[PDB]
This record gives structure tokens, C-alpha cells and sequence, in this order.
């Protein structure tokens, strides 16, 4: 109420609203329809999940701090989305590991150790997402002064180079998968695999590395233009993953 | 992935026809649209019991003495046996248990009309950008990956496991005419080398 | 009045002694016998070579700020040694990547391909340690006093953050080829690989894991500390890649 | 990699003596020691040409009569020719060109005695772990992979591409009795379960 919400948080806003609209429909889509139970189909749901979770966290945060005064409120639900970014970085790492599998293993990805390797990614993932998205609520909290806060207010300075330490180990991996699609597809194969990896990088490379060269005395603004890219990684990945398949777009035409 | 320097029609020496015509009398079998089937034999990957099952349904056809099947593979004994006695009931039938080198493999695309690849579930699809490559139209079922590679105006798409759909698809092509014919070679040849 | 030796300068000046010695000996047994020259041996010969440029450069370091009192030899050499660490940790990652192709292309290996695939791995390799290893010189350093200093004196916060973030997207890449390398072997096979592994992590990770979480205002104690161990990793490379050969050994022995 | 579980001796119920004594009959040769080559014909990576060779100067000998040869593979057909013509001449040498079931590939593990890996250059080694999870001792060169595979107990190691030496190590290998046979294959058969 009082702080008197500024021009730059009405356009996260309403990215919020896009993302959460867009995840929605895409999960919808996968759990009606009984004949999406395969291991793909579970990693792309549990990424609409994850862009779900971040796009409505965002809309309530938005409307917790200039609506509904509650710092409460604001600390768990910027937790929130930490996990929902989190998980949504780990499911994209998911999903490319499946693919280079079943590209390599034939014969062996339809066995039925390709659905407890699946379980174990998503509970990997899930509890990682948990595990690095429960420190706000924890001790790593700069709350109480003292603690050097980072670039994002309630968020400290070592849990977020954390956070950046393992997206760029888990960046690199990324870059190695790619590498070995390639020389299984290897003109027009190429370009796509180019794309959405650059995608993904040009949409997270910003924030993470301001991450490492920012302060708490920068200018607030660079918290907002670094992270409306990240942001908009999860408009795009139902395009990319959800509606470019073919029995998906078929459930859809309806 | 694929070796656009060793898959080309360049490396051929005679005609389309004369290389059918050559390699049919090899088999000992008359001239004809023949349809060529490679791979392994089991229950349910690459489905050769689906066109085992399209050739017996097609043999009470007054058609069926027009086609000629060849099919190469290896693994259950069962179907191998199947396969032996359904050469030894029909003339137009041949199999090739054997390993064949790669050259020879060439020849074949190089020579038949159409490649049938029903498979159940073809993550990539090599087959159908070999065969491609050489001119050879495909059969295949509308499985991912594959339906990515043959679109509407490179090929045929059968439903997979269908054994009915793809006896209608085979008895479809074989109406089709020789300008249809070249003009498909020529957009498979362009969409495989495309990729 | 030239500076005060301290005991841990004293102890780097050591193990440089020690590293410079048995890479010298590496290279002297490579050079020596023309029968080694597969790309195998290119690679540790570039390997023992940057690990050799490194000791040297600590000795020599060590005697160009306490005895040859001089304030332009002393910034030279802290390049050199950022470039002889950078194209020793790339002249690991060559040797994983060609370990794991002669693995898995295991009939297209033996070509002119390979020859030529080495030899670009040996441009990018020096030319990315070359490049990384010119910012101290005039790009990015302290020395004019508005640079925000970085934790070793004469570098820049700016420039020791991107090593630190080059440096986690290589470990990255490397956990990726280790999983591909022990899904074709896949308990000693394993159990050597997770020995080789963890050595690097344990050697490298101290260092530039404080490389983000220090300032130019904490204790030089930390420096030492966690620059001991880089410079140990230098000092076991030569027996983990050259004298476990059996090739190498015959030679030493005579 | 290796199954582990795929390969093993259990799954075969015939005794040693009695699975040779069977493989040789279908083959139409006499009971002996013998010794298989699996693998493609090429000029210089797996190395049949040196096999060949080294069973061309063993003729000669007497003993050669004492010993069996299976060759399996394919690649440039005149080493398949020779290979035929080989086969022709000698009547305790066969070939096989076409290709097998991995079945009938554990079989003939469990059934010759020495499986012959004369390879140029091999990083790895499947074959030789394959081989010896089934108790069969290898003889192969001297070359990255093979090297830390096997050991001085655990069979034998020769130059590469010499063929004077194969045929010595052949010879050599000639001598060897039963009871240290089965040592040297339960050896076999501890290192390639032990190595992964
Ligand atoms: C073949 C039929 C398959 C039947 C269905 C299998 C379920 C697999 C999970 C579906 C995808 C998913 O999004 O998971 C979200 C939940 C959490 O969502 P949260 O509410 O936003 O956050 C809370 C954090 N937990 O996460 C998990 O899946 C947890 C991992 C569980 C995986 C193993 C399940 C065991 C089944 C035997
Ligand atoms: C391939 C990518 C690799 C990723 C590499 C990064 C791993 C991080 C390892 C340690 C740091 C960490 O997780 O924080 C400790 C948490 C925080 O708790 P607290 O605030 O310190 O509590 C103090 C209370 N006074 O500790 C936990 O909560 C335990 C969960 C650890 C989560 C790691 C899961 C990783 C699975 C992949
Ligand atoms: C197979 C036949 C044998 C041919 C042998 C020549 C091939 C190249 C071998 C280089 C190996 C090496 O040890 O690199 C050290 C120098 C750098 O040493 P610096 O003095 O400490 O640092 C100065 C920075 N350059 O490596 C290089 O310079 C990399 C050269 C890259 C080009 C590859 C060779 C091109 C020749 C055709
Ligand atoms: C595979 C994972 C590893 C990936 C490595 C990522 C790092 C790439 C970023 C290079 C940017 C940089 O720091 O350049 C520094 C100098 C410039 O310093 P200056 O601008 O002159 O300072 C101010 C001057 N007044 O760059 C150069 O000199 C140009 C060479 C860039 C070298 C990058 C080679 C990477 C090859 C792998
Ligand atoms: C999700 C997490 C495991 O991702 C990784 C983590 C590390 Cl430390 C290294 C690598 C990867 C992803 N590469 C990978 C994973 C798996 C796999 C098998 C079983 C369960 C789960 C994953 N198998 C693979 N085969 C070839 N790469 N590869
Ligand atoms: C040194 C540098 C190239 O290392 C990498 C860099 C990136 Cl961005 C991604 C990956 C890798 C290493 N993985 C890799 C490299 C090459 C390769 C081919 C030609 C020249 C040089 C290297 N081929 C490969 N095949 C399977 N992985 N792989
Ligand atoms: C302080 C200044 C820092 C500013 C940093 C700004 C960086 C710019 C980021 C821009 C965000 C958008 C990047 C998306 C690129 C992807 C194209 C669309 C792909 C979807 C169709 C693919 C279909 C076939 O695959
Ligand atoms: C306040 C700062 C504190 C941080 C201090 C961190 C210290 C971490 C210890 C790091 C030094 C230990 C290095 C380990 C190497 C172990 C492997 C040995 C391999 C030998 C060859 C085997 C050959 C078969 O392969
Ligand atoms: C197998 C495990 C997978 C782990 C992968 C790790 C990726 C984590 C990287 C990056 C995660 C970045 C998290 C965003 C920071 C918080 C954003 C925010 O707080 N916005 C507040 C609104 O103002
Ligand atoms: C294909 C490209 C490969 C690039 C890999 C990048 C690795 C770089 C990582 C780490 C490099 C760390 C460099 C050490 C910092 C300087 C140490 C020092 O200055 N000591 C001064 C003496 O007091
Ligand atoms: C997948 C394999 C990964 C290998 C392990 C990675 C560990 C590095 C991440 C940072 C560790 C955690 C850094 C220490 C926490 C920072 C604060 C401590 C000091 C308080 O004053
Ligand atoms: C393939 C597509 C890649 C596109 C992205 C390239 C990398 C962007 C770098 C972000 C720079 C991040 C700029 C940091 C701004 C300065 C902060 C200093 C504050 C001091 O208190
Ligand atoms: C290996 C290929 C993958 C793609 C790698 C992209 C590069 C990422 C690192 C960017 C570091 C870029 C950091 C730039 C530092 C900017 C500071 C400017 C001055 C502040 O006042
Ligand atoms: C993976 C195999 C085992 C080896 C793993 C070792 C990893 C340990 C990381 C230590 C981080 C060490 C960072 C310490 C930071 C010190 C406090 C900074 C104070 C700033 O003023
Ligand atoms: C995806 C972004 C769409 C454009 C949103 C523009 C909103 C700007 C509002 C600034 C003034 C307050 O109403
Ligand atoms: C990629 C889409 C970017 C559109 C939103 C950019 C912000 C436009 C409105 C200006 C807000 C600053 O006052
Ligand atoms: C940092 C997390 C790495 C953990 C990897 C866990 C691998 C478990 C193997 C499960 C095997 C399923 O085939
Ligand atoms: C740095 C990217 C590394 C992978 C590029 C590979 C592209 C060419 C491979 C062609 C040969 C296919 O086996
Ligand atoms: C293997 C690592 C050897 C560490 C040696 C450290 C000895 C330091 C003793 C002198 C420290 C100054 O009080
Ligand atoms: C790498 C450890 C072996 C070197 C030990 C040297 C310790 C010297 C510390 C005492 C200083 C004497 O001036
Ligand atoms: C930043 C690193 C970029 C690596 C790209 C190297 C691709 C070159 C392929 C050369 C041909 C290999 O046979
Ligand atoms: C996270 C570590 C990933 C590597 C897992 C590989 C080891 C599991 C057994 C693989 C079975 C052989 O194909």
C-alpha cells in the first residue's frame, strides 16, 4: 500500500500474468490427456510446473508489497521463486539428457531403466530446487543486518553465489551435451540446436553474471533489467519444448 | 551422422532401371516395383512381423503378382522361419539373412523403389535419410523422428502397429506413376541432403 | 630495503623448485625420444610444459620481489603464471576430450582428422591461456589505484571473476566427459576415475571459490592458504598422465 | 560395457571338453587344442593379415598339425579370398564370413581354449574382457589396452605386428597343460569380473 508500486514492477507484473497464463494452459493440456505418461512428457510437465510456480509467485509477490503490506508474506514468497527458477533451470538439463540418450541408446532408452533414470532426475531436481530455494527462509538471510545482503535485498551474498557457482556448472554440462548431439545429427539441424541454446544463454547469462560484479550499493536499477530477460526464458519454453509437438498441437487444434 | 560423401548416386554406374533389372535377375525374379525391408527381427522395435502380416493380408490381392518384397534382417529364429516359408510359398518373395557390406547396401537404395520402415518408435532415423540419399521413397511409420525427416510430398506416413493402414499405403503406391515417381527421388534426395 | 621474506613465501618458492624439476624431466624424456609423437603425447608434452612454465615463474617470482628488488619484473611474472595455470587447466580438458573420442570413434580415431583435431585443441588451448593471461599486463590491473583491487595485489576484481567463471564452465564440461567415459567402461576402472577427478576438484575448487567470496580488505593469510593447493595439483600431474605410462617408464628406467 | 551378467559360464550346460568336442564336430575337424579370431579384415587396425601370415610359416612345422583354427570376419574380399584358400588347403583350419548371434559368440567363448587378438592398435579391449569372462585365455599384442587388461597370469603378450612372434607365442602357448590351463582361466575369469 504505502510504498506506491513503481513503472518497472507493473512490467514484471504482468510478465507474471503471461507466464503463469501460457505454464497453465501447457499443464493443463499434458494432464488431461491419459496418453502423455512418457518420460518426456513427464520432464515437459514438470518444466510447465516450475514456470508456472515463478510466473504466480511473481504476480503475488507484486501484490504483497503494494497491496497486502507483509514483509512476511514478500520473504516466503521470494523463497518461491528461487525454487521455481531453480527447478526450471534443472528441468531444461533434464529434458537434454533425455534426448541425448535416447538418441544414443536405441535400443537400450525403451527398456524400463529409462523410467526409474527419469524418477531419479526428478527427484533430483526437485529436491535440489527445494534444498537451494529454502536458505531465504534459513539462516543464509540478511535480514538481521550484518550478513552483507546482495543484489536482491532479502536474499544474502553467499547464497546467491552459490546459486551462480551451480548455474555455471550446470552450464557447462549444457554445452558438452550439445557438443555430442551434434555429431550424431552432423545444416538444418544445426541452426535449431544453435538457437535454443543461445535462448538459454543470451536469457540467463545477464543476471548470473551481474550476480558476481554487483553490490548492494549498485543502482536498483540493474536488478530489474537483468532480471526481465530471465523472466522472459519462461515465455518461450513452451513454444519451444510443449507446442512444437506434433500430438500436443493436435490436442490443442480443439 | 550421415556421410554425403559416401551415400550419392554418383557412384553407380548404370541406369535406374538397368540396376533394378540386374539386381531382380540376380534374385531371380521378374521386373517390377519392389519394396526392400532392412533391419533387425524382434517383437516390438522395428515391427517386421507389421509387413509380414501387410504381405500375407496383400496375397489374396489379384495386385500381389506385381510386387516384390526383399527383406534383410536377423534375430528370432521364429520370424526368420516365417520369413524362409513365406519365400518358398510366393515367387515375388526373397530374404537375405545375411550381413551385407556397405556397398552393397548402397546398391540396394540405389536400386529399389520403396524403403518400408515401420517401426514402432525411431528416435533419429538414419534408414530414411540413407535411403533417401540414393532416391528411394519411403514407407514409414508416423513415429517421432521419422515424422520430422518425410513430409507430405517426400513420402507416405502409416499409423504405427497397423498392419491394415499399411497394406493400403503399399497398394496407394503402387498406382503411382513414373513422373511422380522421379519427382519424389528429387525432393527426398533434396530433403536429405538438406538436413 | 627490500621486503622480508615470510615462511609461506619461502614454501612456494620451494614447491616451484620441485614442480620445475620434474616437469623438466617430463619434457626432457618426450623431447628426447622421436617415438613419441602421437597426439597422446602432444598433449602431456603441453601439459608438462605449462606446468613447467609455472614453477619457473614461481621461483622466479619469489627471487624478483626479495632479491632483485624491481616493481616491473614482479607484474610480468604474475601474468606468466596466470597463463601457465590457464593452459594447464586447458591442456587437462584437451586430454579428457581425446581420451574420450579414442574411446568412443574407436575405428575413425586413427586418421588425419585426429592429427588435425589436436592441433586445433593446441591453438585454442594456448591462444584462450595467451589471451587470459595478458589482462594483468595493461588491461585490468590495480596498480593505478580506481580499479577495485582484487584479491591477489596486482590483478582486478573484474578479470578474476571471469577466470573464476571459464574455470566452472570447463569443471562443467569435464564431469560431462567423465560420465561418458565411465558409461563405456561401466570396480577399478571407476574407482581410478574418481581418483583422478577428485584430485582436480580438491586442488582447484579452494582457490577459485575464494577467488568470489574475498575482498582486497581480508587477511593475505587466505592467498596462501588456498594457492598451496593449485600449485600441489601442478605438482601430481606429471605422475597421474606421464610416468603411469608404460612407455614413458622404459625410458626411465634406462 | 561388459554385462557381466550376459557373459558367463552358467548359462551354458555342456562341460568344457564336451561343448569343444561338439563345436569341432559340427566343423568336421578332429579334437585339439584351437584357437579362434573374431573380428573385421582390414589392413591395419585388427590385424588378420598377420594371423594368416603366422599360420602360413607354422605350416611348415609339424605340430601345426596339432592345432585348429576359426577365423571369423569380414572386410576386403581378398583377404577373404586367402582366408578360403587357406581353409582349402589345410583341413584343421575353417571360416566363418558370415555374421552371429551374440549366442553362438558365448558359445564359442566357453568352447577354444586361445582367442588370438593380434590387434594394432585397441584402446579399450571388449573382446579380450568378453573372452576371459568365459575362462578363454587371449593372446594378444602388446598395445594400449590390452596392456593393463592382461598380465603375465592372466595369458600372454606379444610385439605388434611381428609375425615371427605370434607364431613363437603359438608355439609357446603349444606346451601348456590342462591343469595350468584351468588355473589360467579361473585368473582370466577373477580379472575381468574384478576390472570394470
Ligand atoms: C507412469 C505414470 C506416472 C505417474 C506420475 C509420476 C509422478 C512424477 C512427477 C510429475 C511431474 C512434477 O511436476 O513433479 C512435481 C512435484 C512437486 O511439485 P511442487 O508442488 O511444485 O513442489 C513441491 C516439491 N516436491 O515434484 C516431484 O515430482 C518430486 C519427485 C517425485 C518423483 C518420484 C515419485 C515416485 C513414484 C513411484
Ligand atoms: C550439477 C550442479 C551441482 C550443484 C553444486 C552446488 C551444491 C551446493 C552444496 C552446499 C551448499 C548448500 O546447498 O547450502 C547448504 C544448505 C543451506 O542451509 P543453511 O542456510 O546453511 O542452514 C544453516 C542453518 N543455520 O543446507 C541445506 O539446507 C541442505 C540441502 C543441501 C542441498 C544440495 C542439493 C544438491 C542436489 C543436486
Ligand atoms: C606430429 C608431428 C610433430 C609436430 C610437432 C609440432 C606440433 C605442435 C606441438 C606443440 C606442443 C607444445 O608443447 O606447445 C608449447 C607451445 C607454446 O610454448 P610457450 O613458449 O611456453 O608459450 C608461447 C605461447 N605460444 O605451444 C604452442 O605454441 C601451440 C601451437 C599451436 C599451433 C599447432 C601447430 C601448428 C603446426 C602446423
Ligand atoms: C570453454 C569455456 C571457456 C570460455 C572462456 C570465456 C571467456 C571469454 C571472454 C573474453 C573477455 C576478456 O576478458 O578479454 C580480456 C582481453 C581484453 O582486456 P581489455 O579489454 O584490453 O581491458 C581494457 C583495455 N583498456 O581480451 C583480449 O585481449 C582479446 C582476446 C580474448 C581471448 C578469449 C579467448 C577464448 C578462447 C577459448
Ligand atoms: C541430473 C544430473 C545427474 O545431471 C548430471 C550430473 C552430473 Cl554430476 C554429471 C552429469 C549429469 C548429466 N549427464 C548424465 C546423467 C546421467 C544420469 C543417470 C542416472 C540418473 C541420473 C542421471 N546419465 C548420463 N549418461 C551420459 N551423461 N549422463
Ligand atoms: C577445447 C574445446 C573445443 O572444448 C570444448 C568446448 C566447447 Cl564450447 C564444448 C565442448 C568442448 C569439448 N568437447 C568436444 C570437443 C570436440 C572438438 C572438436 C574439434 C576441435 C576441438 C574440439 N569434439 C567433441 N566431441 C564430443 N565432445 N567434444
Ligand atoms: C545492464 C544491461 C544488460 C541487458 C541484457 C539484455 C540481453 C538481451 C536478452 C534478450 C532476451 C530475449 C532472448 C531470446 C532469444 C531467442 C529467440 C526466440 C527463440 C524462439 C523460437 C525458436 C523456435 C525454433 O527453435
Ligand atoms: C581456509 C582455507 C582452507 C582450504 C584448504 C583446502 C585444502 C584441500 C586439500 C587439497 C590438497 C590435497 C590434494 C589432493 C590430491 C589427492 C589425490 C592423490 C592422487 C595421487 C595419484 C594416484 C594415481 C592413481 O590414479
Ligand atoms: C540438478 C540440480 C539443478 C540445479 C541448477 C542450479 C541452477 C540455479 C541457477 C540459477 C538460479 C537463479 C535463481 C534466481 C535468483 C532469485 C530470483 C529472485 O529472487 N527474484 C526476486 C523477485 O524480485
Ligand atoms: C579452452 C580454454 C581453456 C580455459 C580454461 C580456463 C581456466 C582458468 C581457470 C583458472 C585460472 C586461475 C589462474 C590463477 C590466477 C593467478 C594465480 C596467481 O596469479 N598467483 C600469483 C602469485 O602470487
Ligand atoms: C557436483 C559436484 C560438485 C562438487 C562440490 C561443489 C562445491 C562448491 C560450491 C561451494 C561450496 C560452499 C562454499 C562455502 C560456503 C560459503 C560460506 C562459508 C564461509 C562463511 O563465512
Ligand atoms: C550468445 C549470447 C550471449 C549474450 C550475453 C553475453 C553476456 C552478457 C554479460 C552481462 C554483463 C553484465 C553487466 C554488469 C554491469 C556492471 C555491474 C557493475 C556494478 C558495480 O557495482
Ligand atoms: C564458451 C562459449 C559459451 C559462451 C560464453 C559467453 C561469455 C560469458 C562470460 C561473459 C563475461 C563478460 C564479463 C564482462 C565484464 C564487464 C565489465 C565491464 C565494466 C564494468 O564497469
Ligand atoms: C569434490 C571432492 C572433494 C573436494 C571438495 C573440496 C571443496 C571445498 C570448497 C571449499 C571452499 C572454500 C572457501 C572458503 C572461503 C573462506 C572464507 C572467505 C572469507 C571472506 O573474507
Ligand atoms: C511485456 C511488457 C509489456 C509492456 C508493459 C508496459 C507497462 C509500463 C507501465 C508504466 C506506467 C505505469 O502504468
Ligand atoms: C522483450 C520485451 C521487452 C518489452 C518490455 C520493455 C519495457 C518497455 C516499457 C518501458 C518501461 C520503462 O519505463
Ligand atoms: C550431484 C548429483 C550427482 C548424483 C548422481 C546420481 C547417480 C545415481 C545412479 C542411478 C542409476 C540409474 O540408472
Ligand atoms: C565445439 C563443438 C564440438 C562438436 C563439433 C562437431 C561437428 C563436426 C563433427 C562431424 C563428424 C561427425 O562424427
Ligand atoms: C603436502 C602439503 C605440505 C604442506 C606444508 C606446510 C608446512 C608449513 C609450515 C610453516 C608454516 C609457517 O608457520
Ligand atoms: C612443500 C612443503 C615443503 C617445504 C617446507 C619449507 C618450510 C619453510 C618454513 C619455515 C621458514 C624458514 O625460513
Ligand atoms: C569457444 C570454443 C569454440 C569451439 C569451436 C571449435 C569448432 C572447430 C571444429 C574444427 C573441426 C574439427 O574436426
Ligand atoms: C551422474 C553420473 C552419471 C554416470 C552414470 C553411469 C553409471 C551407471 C551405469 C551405466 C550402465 C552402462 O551403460
Amino acid at each position: 500500500p504505502l510504498p506506491s508500486p513503481k513503472a518497472w514492477d507493473v512490467v514484471l507484473c504482468i510478465s507474471g500474468t503471461l507466464v503463469s497464463c501460457e505454464n497453465a494452459l501447457v499443464v493443463a493440456i499434458i494432464v488431461g490427456t491419459p496418453a502423455f505418461r512418457a518420460p518426456m512428457f513427464l520432464l515437459v510437465g514438470s518444466l510447465a510446473v516450475a514456470d508456472l510456480l515463478a510466473g504466480l509467485g511473481l504476480v503475488l509477490h507484486f501484490a504483497a508489497v503494494f497491496c497486502i503490506g507483509s514483509a512476511e508474506m514478500s520473504l516466503v514468497l521470494v523463497g518461491v521463486l528461487a525454487m521455481a527458477f531453480t527447478a526450471s533451470i534443472g528441468s531444461l538439463l533434464a529434458i537434454t539428457v533425455d534426448r541425448y540418450l535416447s538418441l544414443y541408446n536405441a535400443l537400450t532408452y525403451y527398456s524400463e531403466t529409462t523410467v526409474t533414470r527419469t524418477y531419479v532426475m526428478l527427484a533430483l531436481v526437485w529436491g535440489g530446487a527445494l534444498g537451494l530455494g529454502l536458505l531465504p527462509v534459513l539462516a543464509w538471510n540478511c535480514l538481521d543486518g550484518l550478513t552483507t545482503c546482495g543484489v536482491v535485498y532479502p536474499l544474502s551474498k553467499n547464497h546467491l553465489v552459490v546459486l551462480a557457482i551451480a548455474f555455471f556448472m550446470v552450464f557447462g554440462i549444457m554445452l558438452q551435451l550439445y557438443a555430442q548431439i551434434c555429431r550424431i545429427v552432423c545444416r538444418k539441424g544445426i541452426a535449431t540446436l544453435a538457437v535454443v541454446l543461445g535462448a538459454f544463454a543470451a536469457c540467463w547469462l545477464p543476471f548470473t553474471v551481474y550476480c558476481l560484479l554487483g553490490d548492494a550499493h549498485s543502482p536498483p536499477l540493474y536488478t530489474y533489467l537483468t532480471l526481465l530477460p530471465a523472466t522472459y526464458n519462461s515465455m518461450i519454453n513452451p513454444i519451444i519444448y510443449a507446442f512444437r509437438n506434433q500430438d500436443v498441437q493436435k490436442v490443442l487444434w480443439a | 551422422g550421415i556421410d554425403c560423401s559416401f551415400w550419392n548416386e554418383s557412384y553407380l554406374t548404370g541406369s535406374r532401371d538397368e540396376r533394378k533389372k540386374s539386381l531382380l535377375s540376380k534374385f531371380g525374379m521378374d521386373e517390377g516395383v519392389t519394396f526392400m525391408f532392412i533391419g533387425r527381427f524382434d517383437r516390438g522395435q522395428k515391427g517386421v512381423d507389421v509387413l509380414l502380416k501387410a504381405i500375407e493380408i496383400l496375397s489374396s490381392k489379384k495386385e500381389f503378382q506385381e510386387m516384390r518384397f526383399i527383406i534383410i534382417g536377423k534375430g528370432d529364429p521364429e520370424l526368420e522361419g516365417w520369413a524362409r516359408s513365406l519365400e518358398e510359398k510366393h515367387g515375388n518373395v526373397k530374404v537375405i539373412t545375411e550381413m551385407l557390406s556397405r556397398e552393397f547396401v548402397r546398391e540396394l537404395y540405389g536400386s529399389v523403389d520403396f524403403v518400408i520402415i515401420p517401426s514402432y518408435f525411431e528416435p533419429f532415423g538414419l534408414v530414411a535419410l540413407e535411403a533417401m540419399c540414393l532416391g528411394a521413397i519411403p514407407i514409414a511409420s508416423a513415429v517421432g523422428g521419422l515424422r520430422d525427416i518425410i513430409t507430405n510430398e517426400t513420402g507416405i506416413l502409416v499409423k504405427a502397429g497397423d498392419p491394415g493402414e499399411l497394406a493400403n499405403a503399399i497398394l496407394k503406391a503402387l498406382e503411382l506413376s513414373r513422373s511422380d515417381l522421379s519427382k519424389f527421388r528429387e525432393n527426398c534426395k533434396k530433403r536429405a541432403m538438406s538436413f
